[PDB]
């Protein structure tokens, strides 16, 4: 039974006459009441004398009044931990709102500052608005990041730094062979699984989810479903995505055979010698203009003249023969034969433990939760339609050519779960033609 | 309650 | 009632006389000199040339009188298959076993066999005005100008009117080598002729792109084709790239600084001794090496093919109303009528519209019919005609490649459309 303000059984009776047959509930002689407000601002509690008439708006400038005249709280909000939600709608009163005196808010910037792990393992630092619903937070990052298609990424909580310019560029191996050991967890394939159930929301704010100020969360590609990945203006994008696979790779997140991994190992020492030839200075004795360019070029300009717009040129050769290495590496990673699933636990109808779903951008796969074998998939281009009965949290899948799939996950999996398959199959509609079409509409629609 | 979401390739 | 008959023995330098009849065959005469000259020598390569009526007597069926041969008939008894050198697009000599009788439509096809190179019927031999590959690393070579003295003792400046006339220079590809004044022991040039390049696929054309590639860098290098300032600096670049890329191929395992530790997951230190996994990796990166390599030499390619001259063939031509020696310009999908002076474009004609064509050899002209536009109508020299017709001919049949049929080379069909 919830108790208290906002729920069904308040503990004050509210609506009461001041000269009624007796005084209204907790009120001052006057019909007043005190709503208390902790401004994070300043870790002060601050209140008020307000009644059920006055708005939120009403109650945000009876708190300016009484804080900093100067102070700039253009940024503030009231946030309501206790029903995880802002209050926005700023003319709705506090009887709307079923805001009584017992009610614990709290005046706060709607925008903070947030650690990510970037996918190269580099901690930055952004400033996000904490009341918007994830998925514009992720686009309005990845726009920061110059990361076109922010909707193939999301935010993934950590399982149990700098401000945005150039970190974004970085592309470094492991310092130590005991650096990476001590980052390499022996993992079985269950608590690679239960990772996922850190993937926020998307049509939730961050302050709904649990977010400290300075907690780190993972700033990853969420589906893998690349839409033209394109090296002439991706580089960025390229870069994260190929960081993504190569820590995957070396941490055991998707297996490969040998053979594999020594192809990987000499991409990756490729790739990083690339990236020293696009810094090497003292680019001398190497440069012979006579051998580069024809005759008129020599005659017409001094040797240290054609050297320097020669290695000028080579500036932008380089990086384009570095971003098309790391655009190879990544193709290889996407021909791995169980490239692009994400394990999901669940009980399927039937069976006797708890096994696994696998969601990639075209398919559910019903899988072992210890080897990870696939033992039946369904095609999306099968699949009519799908629902979560969240009561017994079950999810329920149907086809054109045979039986419906049923099976059971924890309730924050529905959720997840639910997010990724309408995720994948909004993801499908992406066409060719068009522009930054990006209908947010449709992914809200599919998604919740 | 139920979510129920038709793939698009369908109807709607 | 015999009559006698001079055959010259080129492989032994001696002239043999043969008293003969005419119902003789030229299997006849050629059993004949066997049965003179050495018995246990292999005559089997040797064949009877005709070197003032320019043809191989290669029809042992045939009679003398079926050949117009009387006594007044110097013939020459000749190995079909001899050396010729020839200089590749990257600039190196090689020498190569041809058959002198074949028509060098099928020579060249041999040749690119032998050298590993798909689609011949792009490559031509071009006369200029060593080692000795014979079928189953010269080819691979691509190393930058010796000294600003081999670049420059090179160069000619020449202007548009003299590169036009290099081209009077292609062999005909439905006649032999022998037919067409080419010495054994002298150097031809292997050349990209035609600038329609089918599949060139870095998965397996290495040779063939590295081959493209160096005829690219060399044309630009010698300013036989015109980039902006700006492209002439990326090309130089881009040449330096390929360089130090084509170093980086050669990374042995003293130099190396491959760190397994840092580029494989912790259980294969676990399991191999470090130096087995660098060598695993150091064998892995010559693939990868020689791919970026060939990607590089790709993008060069690339770039080549966007020049505003590109892939154009230039030959001197009186234009039908014209008043003075312009130049008609052959690319793969387009007639261009162009200034001789300045190389401008004046009237461009897709081949796509092309009804038919056709060729007045008496008097040298070329005419070529349209569905939208008028006949276009011009004069070339006699040989230049010729090899007009056979540029003309083969852009024709490249285009018929059908897209992605893997089909033989319709070796018949070719010899149709340039005869």
């Amino acid at each position: 039974v919830p108790r208290g303000s906002g729920t069904e059984n308040l503990y004050f009776q509210g609506h009461m006459a001041l000269d009624g047959i007796r005084m209204p509930d907790g009120c001052y002689a006057d019909g007043t009441w005190e709503l208390s407000v902790h401004v994070t601002d300043l870790n002060r509690d601050v209140t008020l004398r307000v009644t059920g008439e006055v708005h939120i708006g009403g109650v945000m400038l009876k708190l300016v009044e009484k804080l900093d005249v100067k102070k700039d709280w253009s940024d503030h909000a009231l946030w309501w931990e206790k029903k995880r939600t802002w209050l926005l709608k700023t003319h709705w009163t506090l009887d709307k709102c079923g805001i009584q005196a017992d009610a614990k808010l709290q005046f706060t910037p709607q925008h903070k500052l947030l650690r990510l792990q970037l996918p190269n393992m580099k901690y930055v630092k952004v400033k996000v608005n904490f009341s918007d619903r994830v998925f514009k937070a992720v686009s309005d990052i990845c726009k920061t990041f110059n990361i076109r298609h922010p909707e193939e990424l999301s935010l993934l909580k950590k399982p149990r730094p700098l401000s945005p310019p150039g970190i974004l560029a970085v592309s470094q191996p492991v310092t130590s062979p005991e650096i990476l050991a001590k980052m390499f967890k022996p993992q079985a394939l269950l608590d690679k699984a239960k990772t996922n159930q850190g993937w926020l929301d998307s049509s939730r704010s961050l302050m709904e989810q649990d977010v400290k100020e300075n907690e780190a969360l993972l700033l990853r590609f969420k589906y893998y479903s690349f839409f033209d990945l394109n090296p002439k203006y991706d580089a960025i994008r390229i870069n994260q995505l190929y960081e993504q696979a190569k820590w995957a790779l070396l941490l055991e997140e998707i297996e490969c055979t040998e053979e594999e991994m020594m192809m990987f190992a000499a991409l990756q020492y490729h790739i990083n010698k690339l990236s020293i030839m696009t810094s090497e200075n003292h680019l001398t004795t190497d440069v012979n203009p006579e051998c580069l360019v024809s005759p008129r070029y020599l005659k017409k300009y001094k040797s240290k003249q054609i050297t320097a717009r020669i290695l000028e040129a080579h500036q932008n050769v380089a990086q384009m023969s570095l971003i098309e290495a790391k655009m190879r590496f990544i193709q290889a990673w996407q021909s791995l034969p169980e490239f692009g699933i994400t394990h999901f636990i669940a009980r399927f109808q039937g069976g006797k433990r708890e096994e696994l779903i696998g969601i990639a951008y075209n398919r559910l796969i019903r899988m072992d939760a210890s080897t990870g074998d696939a033992i039946k998939t369904w095609r999306f281009s099968n699949m009519k339609q799908w629902n979560v009965n969240w009561e017994i949290k079950m999810v329920t899948v149907e086809f054109a050519d045979e039986v419906r799939l049923s099976f059971i996950c924890t309730e924050v999996d529905c959720k997840v779960v639910h997010e990724f398959i309408g995720g994948y199959i909004f993801l499908s509609t992406r066409a060719k033609d068009q522009n930054e079409s990006l209908d947010e509409e449709m992914f809200y629609k599919l998604t919740s | 309650a139920v979510t129920t979401v038709v793939n698009p390739k369908y109807e709607g």
